[PDB]
């Protein structure tokens, strides 16, 4: 469980 | 009246203008903002990066990775709710999502 985040706010 | 049973009121269309020209402040190409434009608006807006984070997660209903003039009013309106001391759901009920990004077939 990751997912491809798309939130410039958070990255990862 | 027209309609009747379908009455909804967006509330972000009545104070919209206001966060449309924050939106032409942060220099909007072909008419969005990326997230570095968005970004440096909810940095200097003094709230926590877990809750910009959150309002980025509701604002782009559109999931185009760019803020269109909707989605960033909508943005606005949960940041300013923040400021005057509220909190945002956290979820899109039918009164804050864009009818702009309801498609039926």
């Amino acid at each position: 469980f990751n997912y491809e985040s798309t939130n410039p706010f958070t990255a990862k | 009246g027209p309609l009747g049973s379908d009455d909804v009121e967006w509330v972000v269309g009545k104070d919209k203008p206001t966060y449309d020209e924050i939106f032409y402040t942060l220099s909007p190409v072909n008419g969005k903002i990326t997230g570095a434009n968005a970004k440096k608006e909810m940095v200097k807006s003094k709230l926590p990066n877990t809750v910009l984070g959150k309002i980025w997660k509701l604002a782009d209903v559109d999931k185009d990775g760019l803020l269109d003039d909707e989605e960033f009013a909508l943005a606005n309106h949960l940041i300013k709710v923040k400021l005057e001391g509220h909190e945002l759901p956290a979820d899109l009920p039918p009164h804050l999502v864009p009818p702009s990004k309801r498609r039926h077939e």
